[PDB]
RNA sequence: CUAACACGUGCGCGAGUCGGGGGCUCGCACGAAAGCCGCCGUGGCGCAAUGAAGGUGAAGGCCGGCG
RNA sequence: UAGCGGCCCCCGGCGCGCCGGGCCCGGGUCUUCCCGGAGUCGGGUUGCUUGGGAAUGCAGCCCAAAGCGGGUGGUAAACU
RNA sequence: UCAGUAACGGCGAGUGAACAGGGAAGAGCCCAGCGCCGAAUCCCCGCCCCGCGGCGGGGCGCGGGAAAUGUGGCGUACGG
């Protein structure tokens, strides 16, 4: 039938073409390189681990996974960052038990 | 100007207009809105009710352009063209309707009130509204809409 | 190069390394006097990523700062005058340490200008900041173009005017809806346009 | 207190507002002194536009304005790079540019690089040598007819386009604009509860059949 | 005295009205005035109200065609 | 006083020429590499401030980071 | 201008911005880091030549020092 655009409903607004683009640089930051994945390595071989994030290995060691988040999450804050060290930690904890398997 | 105000003609009446029993004192029933609730109660609610109390949701970071939508009405919808369109489009034969377009003119919404002439017009807006839209329908002529 | 390596080793404050470190040279410190001139930066990577240069004429001192909050100088309790201003030792001062920290080294060495300043440590009654100064009158940066801007009157005491990186911080400044108290140049300046009547000629 | 009836009034004049009032006594004064410096730089650019860089069509980012056009801040980089022109020299060559602007559409992306082409057409490039030209240059004769120009180059301007008188068909006579706005809306707003709903209705299926 | 509001009065224009801010006028005795802008009416007030809001949004009366 | 009136002195700015010194410099296409600011962000609490309202901004104390990450999207929270 | 508006307030007295829009003006840039160049960098003392009332330019010094715990050139999110 018609179908004439409208101000309103799920395709509201005007109708234009959009063109693709190259994104800008400048929203490339963060993104992690090579380099800074070895030094950062290097950096938490030398270093080790703070005391809270060896207690939190030690909470999931004993599998207690939602004390291991809420322990996290006090400690540190925001529960997107708390998810995020809980399953760097479960890496960790993971990557040291095959090892200590293999 | 001085020369015209009260306060010439009122040189030597020793009270100045303001009475002698109840002088011209500073501020006898305080400043401002004082005592809106305890000794001005009877004038508030005699003259401006509704005045205390709270009623409707909090909006907090308002914006009116977002709910920008200027009206018209269609006994001034012929108004947005100029006359010769509207008279050329009179007495044309073909059958063809003018486009009236009130977004060009700075309006998005279109309402009916008014009486319409007996021509087909396309009216083409952002809104319209139900007796707008049968009025338009019923003297002949199309509704389209734009963003 | 090694900066990389010792920013991360920096950030990573709670690992037993770093942890031995700074309780030595706090210890140093506490030990030493409240204001004196550091040979050479501690941090070489946060001197460097603040402005500072090794060459002549930039010189830094470090300085120690009591810790705590700021209780009202008033006599016993005695702030006379409505409830709502009875609080003495519960207040926070408006500036941050650091800042009190640069405006004591500025005071100190009048014939410097700060440029900027760090964290070295910290304990329960004192925080330990190293701050750098440049000379304006050295050749070395009087010659020089892109350094050149400090020597200008216009940056006399900086860090008593707010102008340094840790002052800036205190006075709110911002782009965006969370710093509208301070459109034009500072809260003084948004309060002046805001409270005077524009009483126009014809009205 | 208030008097017999009126409107309740809450005049802003409690600080003291007497200590902070700005006269506008050097208003004409004012004017007069911008326009000497306006035209003190007019003489001092001699042959280049008084009024500055072309600018670019941009559009109002409102409901409000979305209908209107306004002269912009700068040429963006995709327009200049798409028009051929390096985003150094254009502002040595009198072309106001910022890396800011993104380009989400065609059209005005189009609008600017025409804009762009006809600036390049129009301006009179002088010798950066006076003596001897060179090949990127304009050549001597139309030099002598150089002058400033009044005003914003090329000024923005709301054109309307305007379609002749068509002739209706029953097509478009049978379309319910009004309930076709109702609808629209309805949709829009229960959208994300339907696809809900299937969605449980869909799992609920499947554990039926299974 | 300034600002706000209300009402009454006088004048101009009138569904419109108003340049107050800016600009153009060889800046400058008066003149810091006056004139002009009209694709500088942005904008304000008015032309539409109602609802807390999502929103909606201002006549109809007679004959021929299936009382 | 008016006057694109006169005379004298001094300083400047703009162009022209000479000597000496520095400078060897750009654009497009393809291939390969690289790219970021920490006791900081952020969280809790306390106090002040703001029109900012389950905390706008600032500061003290405690906790304290990440790298497809982080901040913002004016009502607290999880998912997207 | 938005606007005495959104909002705050014994929600009482009172307080109270911002976005968009039109104008005045209009100008953009530089480091650290990441890397590449024999530290390729800088300050000062002595002698010679120029003018020196805003102490500079050129040359000669097996002259001194700073600086590798990092000076200079390329280079900074618009990518390089
Ligand atoms: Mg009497
Ligand atoms: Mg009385
Ligand atoms: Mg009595
Ligand atoms: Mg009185
Ligand atoms: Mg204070
Ligand atoms: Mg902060
Ligand atoms: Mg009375
Ligand atoms: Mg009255
Ligand atoms: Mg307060
Ligand atoms: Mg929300
Ligand atoms: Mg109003
Ligand atoms: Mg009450
Ligand atoms: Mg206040
Ligand atoms: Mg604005
Ligand atoms: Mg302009
Ligand atoms: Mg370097």
């Amino acid at each position: 039938a018609l179908r004439y655009p409208m101000a309103v409903g799920l395709n509201k607004g005007h109708k234009v073409t959009k063109n693709v683009s190259k994104p800008r640089h400048s929203r490339r930051r963060g993104r992690l390189t090579k380099h800074t994945k070895f030094v950062r390595d290097m950096i938490r071989e030398v270093c080790g681990f703070a005391p809270y994030e060896r207690r939190a290995m030690e909470l999931l060691k004993v599998s207690k996974d939602k004390r291991a988040l809420k322990f996290i999450k006090k400690r540190v804050g925001t529960h997107i960052r708390a998810k995020r060290k809980r399953e760097e930690l479960s890496s960790v904890l993971a990557a040291m038990r095959k090892a200590a398997a293999k | 100007p001085s020369r015209l105000r009260k306060t010439r003609k009122l040189r030597g009446h020793v009270s100045h207009g303001h009475g002698r029993i109840g002088k011209h004192r500073k501020h006898p029933g305080g400043r401002g809105n004082a005592g809106g609730m305890h000794h001005h109660r009877i004038n508030f609610d005699k003259y401006h009710p509704g005045y205390f109390g709270k009623v409707g949701m909090r909006h907090y970071h308002l914006k009116r352009n977002q709910s920008f939508c200027p009206t018209v009405n269609l006994d001034k919808l012929w108004t947005l063209v100029s006359e010769q369109t509207r008279v050329n489009a009179a007495k044309n034969k073909t059958g063809a309707a003018p486009i009236i377009d009130v977004v060009r003119s700075g309006y998005y919404k279109v309402l009916g009130k008014g009486k319409l002439p007996k021509q087909p017009v396309i009216v083409k807006a952002k809104f319209f509204s139900r007796r707008a839209e049968e009025k338009i329908k019923g003297v002949g002529g199309a509704c389209v809409l734009v963003a | 190069g090694a900066y990389k390596y010792i920013q991360e080793l920096w950030r990573k404050k709670q690992s037993d390394v770093m942890r031995f470190l700074l309780r030595v040279r706090c210890w140093q410190y506490r030990q030493l006097s409240a204001l004196h001139r550091a040979p050479r930066p501690t941090r070489p990577d946060k001197a460097r990523r603040l402005g500072y240069k090794a060459k002549q004429g930039y010189v830094i001192y470090r300085i120690r700062v009591r810790r705590g909050g700021r209780k009202r100088p008033v006599p016993k309790g005695a702030t006379y005058g409505k409830p709502v201003h009875h609080g003495v030792n519960q207040l926070k001062f408006a500036r941050s340490l650091q800042s009190v920290a640069e405006e004591r080294a500025g005071r100190h060495c009048g014939a410097l200008r700060v440029l900027n300043s760090y964290w070295v440590g910290e304990d329960s009654t004192y925080k330990f900041f190293e701050v750098i100064l440049i000379d304006p009158f050295h050749k070395a940066i009087r010659r020089n173009p892109d350094t050149q801007w400090i020597t200008k009157p216009v940056h006399k005491h900086r860090e008593m005017r707010g102008l340094t990186s840790a002052g800036r911080k205190s006075r709110g400044l911002g782009k965006g809806h969370k710093f509208h108290h301070t459109i034009g140049g500072s809260r003084r300046a948004a309060w002046r346009r805001r409270n005077t009547l524009q009483l126009h000629r014809y009205r | 207190a208030p008097s017999r009836n009126g409107m309740i009034l809450k005049p802003h004049f409690h600080k003291d507002w007497q200590r902070r009032v700005a006269t506008w006594f050097n208003q004409p004064a004012r004017k007069i002194r911008r326009r000497k410096a306006r035209q003190a730089r007019a003489r001092r650019i001699a042959p280049r536009p008084a009024a500055g860089p072309i600018r670019p069509i941009v559009r109002c980012p409102t409901v409000r304005y979305h209908t209107k056009v306004r002269a912009g801040r700068g040429f963006s980089l995709e327009e200049l790079r798409v028009a051929g022109i390096h985003k150094k020299v254009a502002r040595t060559i009198g072309i106001s540019v910022d890396p800011r602007r993104r380009n989400k559409s065609t059209e005005s992306l189009q609008a600017n690089v025409q804009r762009l082409k006809e600036y390049r057409s129009k301006l009179v490039l002088f010798p950066r040598k006076p003596s001897a030209p060179k090949k990127g240059d304009s050549s001597a004769e139309e030099l002598k007819l150089a002058t400033q120009l009044t005003g914003p180059v090329m000024p923005i301007r709301n054109v309307f386009k305007k379609e002749k008188a068509r002739v209706i068909t029953e097509e478009e006579k049978n379309f319910k604009a009004f309930a076709s706005l109702r609808m629209a809306r309805a949709n829009a707003r229960l959208f994300g509860i339907r696809a809900k709903r299937a969605k449980e209705a869909a799992e609920q299926d499947v554990e039926k059949k299974k």
